[PDB]
């Protein structure tokens, strides 16, 4: 019930920023080398680790990698303060 | 002698003052000379007389006055002031109205003091530390000490009546002080509010004409707005739901327009609260408000009963502008797979110059108003770097490095989807306590990694001449993608552990801390971010929103003191309360409930 | 409240009975005069009593505490610093931060003699610092 | 407390000096008179002031200062 409570909190949400961020990257690299499509299943394979150049794609894994931890940081305060805020009494 | 004379009038013996003026008759000076005053901070024997008082007043004051009238000075005595940058002005009657006596006033009002004489030391100024600020005038300090008798005589003396119009440097009159001096304390609270509803009965009846809240001082700040902009609650508060039993019931605001068992409507007035004028209390709690308790002040029931009904009438302009910029961002990751890709790629040029157009004209037209901002400005800051990044790849683009910063603005227009999240209430609490916490903490835990990943490339680099390639082999190292050897590894291992075991740990506990202190006061912050949004979207874009339309209904409300009958713009809001049949019925205006 | 009654009224009474002499003077064998034994067990409530002492008798000499003069609700406070100043060999100061053994010694700190000094020091040592 | 308390440390470091001495330091504080003692010679100590805002003062009368105005 508290899984269930928290995905209809917090799902939607994450989802949809998270998407938003992916195809913005995965239009970035279709750029940077493959359509959008092709790069967005190729960053998303790339993210999950499955799988001046060197500085450029540094730079992309830096800010992907530091912006997920600030996405993470802030879904995890979000679920701590809806879970402060949350009525336990009420479960039973 | 001096020191004779101050030993005289601090014993306060008359006769022991007798022959002096004998003395000064052949003497041929004046008690205004220099030779009798101190050098610094030049005060006189009769402040020095004022100071000391045998329980409550003071024989050689009348003798002393008498023999300076007599002395033939044309400046008298009792006007006279002080000289010091840390002192200027201050008089006897300031020191009388501080030492509260009321007999001592009447003398000097009697000899001839003066009522309009104003102190505009340093010690007389609000910025400074152990310092008193009042006003200037003698009315404001008889105000802010609570004593209403004073301000009664003063009012009412023939001699010399006092101004409730006058108003010192600043332009701060009475009611301006008694603004600056509140605080969140019970007994300030009610002293001055009580202190306020009498000064405007009192000026109702010797200055029925003017309208004393109507004033503004060098800032233009009428004292409703003054008080908004200090975050003073409890007055504000009060002078918003302010109601009078009096015969002058005009001086009030609220009304009640008819009232039927337990529902009735209430009549708020609105006239300074309305955006449509120019310096509108609402664009004063916005953005030139400094106040920690500016959320405080929203929750009030014109204020939230106001903008709720802009907001409910706002939503389909936020919907259309979100779909517009979720179009915009979906051609932009069009021309970036495609990069047919020609006129689109045109349109984006387009649209930078729009996005960049439109944050020029929000940033140009306010600058200390930016200032101000700053501290919570933060959604237009990336909208303004945004437009600037796509400006720079699209004219880099018409001319190799156009790529990084075409793809950074690709990825800062996706993120700055983010910030129509503000629509619905639980997104909106999510997005605005993600935008505080960032700008609160987030950057000091980006300057603590830096140092140790250059220490630890530079180490790299000269242990194994690029800075750069330093920083990609380590960051390649950390996040786990690429690669005396023993002990390199064991201070990979410690370097390792403490980049993640301890910078993101403390901070996410700091994060933790600091959204306690900011917890269960996150729904006031939501509603005060919608009235960001309307009263932006009531300023338009660069194609203009003007002419918006007023937010009460017009309704004559009685009759003035003057014959006129006095028209208002008033809100109207409905309640409902259950405890009604133990309180006597309000005096009402319209008789039939209908509309 | 057993503590600052008995130590004013021992006060009251050696001034009644020996004038000449200053009780809180004398040191211990390891050489601690009341105030700083107070402070170097990190006491502090009594601490804090002896520091801001006022006597409406005709002896107010035992006193600290004094007024400068008052005006409104501003008044302006002596203190004495007599043992307090780090200028002092053996001061209080160094005895907070050093000699104690104290868990409690930052509840010591923030006390109005001390604040406003400590203010006043570190303000007029910020260039030191960025230099 | 905790900051206070690093800023004392600090501070009375850096009054201590750096391995050229800081001497000469200098005394805080201003020299008065107090009053007399019982014993007829006078008290004179050395002194530091405080500001404060206090609003129950009609609740409770001033005490007696020996400074008439305010100076400095
Ligand atoms: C300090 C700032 C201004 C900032 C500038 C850039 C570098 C930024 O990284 C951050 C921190 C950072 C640095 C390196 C890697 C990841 C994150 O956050 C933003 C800044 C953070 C992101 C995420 O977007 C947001 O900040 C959320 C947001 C959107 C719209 C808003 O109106 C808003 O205000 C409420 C907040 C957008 C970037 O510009 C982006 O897409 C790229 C290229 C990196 C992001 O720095």
């Amino acid at each position: 019930v508290m899984i269930e409570k928290v995905i209809l909190r917090d799902l939607l949400r994450f989802l949809l920023v998270y998407l938003v961020f992916l195809f913005g990257f995965a239009v970035a690299l279709v750029s940077l080398s493959r359509s959008i499509l092709d790069a967005s299943l190729e960053l998303f394979k790339f993210t999950i680790g499955m799988g001046r150049f060197r500085g450029v794609v540094l730079l992309l894994l830096l800010a992907y990698v530091l912006l997920t931890y600030v996405l993470l940081l802030n879904m995890l305060i979000a679920l701590m303060s809806e879970t402060v805020n949350s009525v336990a009494t009420d479960s039973w | 002698d001096r020191d004779r004379l101050f030993n005289v009038v601090a014993r306060g013996n008359p006769e022991d003052l007798a022959g002096l003026l004998e003395y000064l008759r052949r003497t041929s000076k004046y008690l205004t000379d220099s030779e009798y005053t101190e050098g610094s901070t030049g005060k006189t024997c009769l402040m020095k007389a004022v100071l000391n008082l045998q329980d409550g007043v003071n024989a050689c004051i009348q003798p002393l006055l008498e023999i300076d009238r007599d002395s033939g000075n044309p400046q008298p005595l009792v006007n006279a002031q002080c000289t010091d940058e840390y002192y200027r002005g201050h008089s006897a009657l300031h020191i009388a109205i501080e030492k509260r006596s009321l007999q001592c006033v009447k003398l000097l009002v009697e000899n001839g003091a003066n009522v309009h004489a104003k102190a505009c030391g340093h010690f007389f100024q609000k910025n400074q530390d152990t310092c008193f600020y009042f006003g200037e005038l003698p009315l404001s300090l008889a105000a802010c000490t609570k004593q209403w008798d004073v301000v009664n005589y003063l009012l009412e003396n023939p001699h010399q009546p006092a101004s409730l119009q006058a108003q010192d440097s600043l332009g701060n009159t009475v009611l301006h002080a008694l603004v600056m001096i509140a605080d969140d304390s019970a007994e300030n609270s009610a002293l001055v509010v009580r202190m306020y509803d009498g000064l405007l009965q009192a000026g109702a009846r010797l200055c029925p004409n003017v309208q004393l809240e109507g004033i503004p001082n060098l800032e233009g700040l009428t004292p409703l707005k003054l008080a908004a902009k200090e975050g003073k609650i409890e007055i504000f508060k009060h002078i918003l739901q302010r109601e009078f039993s009096a015969p002058c019931q005009s001086l009030s605001r609220k009304f009640t327009e008819w009232c039927y068992g337990p529902v009735r409507v209430s009549l708020y007035d609105l006239a300074s609260v309305d955006s449509w004028e120019e310096n509108s209390v609402l664009e004063i709690i916005a953005f030139h408000s400094r106040s920690p308790h500016r959320h405080r002040m929203v929750v009030l029931e014109p204020l939230n009963k106001l903008l709720q009904a802009k907001w409910d009438r706002l939503i389909p302009r936020f919907c259309f502008n979100f779909l517009c910029y979720l179009v915009y961002m979906l051609i932009f990751t069009a021309v970036a797979y495609h990069q047919m890709l020609l006129l689109g790629h045109i349109l984006i040029l387009l649209g930078g110059v729009y996005l960049l157009l439109g944050q020029l004209w929000y940033f140009w037209r306010r600058r200390l108003f930016i200032w101000i901002s700053f501290m919570d400005s933060y959604s237009e800051i990336l909208f303004l770097l945004q437009a600037l990044l796509t400006v720079l790849s699209q004219v880099l683009c018409f001319l190799e490095w156009y790529l990084p910063l075409l793809v950074s603005s690709l990825a800062m227009g996706w993120t700055n989807l983010l910030y129509y999240t503000r629509g619905f209430q639980h997104t909106g609490i999510y997005s605005v306590m993600i935008e505080k916490v960032i700008l609160r903490d987030l950057l000091r835990f980006l300057l603590v990694y830096l140092v140790f990943l250059f220490g630890f490339a530079v180490a790299l680099v000269s242990l194994s001449r690029s800075i750069l390639d330093a920083s990609l082999e380590l960051f390649k190292f950390t996040i786990g993608m690429g690669e005396f050897r023993g002990v390199v590894l064991l201070l990979l291992l410690a370097y390792v552990l403490l980049t993640y075991v301890l910078l993101l740990n403390m901070l996410i506990a700091l994060m933790s801390e600091t959204v306690n202190s900011v917890a269960t006061d996150s729904w006031s912050i939501w509603k005060l971010q919608k009235a960001i949004s309307v009263l932006e979207m009531e300023n338009g874009y660069w194609w203009c929103r003007r002419k918006k339309q007023r937010a009460g209904v017009m309704l004559t409300v009685g009759t003035r003191p003057d014959g006129s009958p006095d028209e208002r713009w008033c809100f109207r809001v409905g309640e409902m309360n259950w405890a009604t049949w133990e309180q006597t019925l309000p005096r009402t205006l319209c008789e039939e409930p209908s509309g």
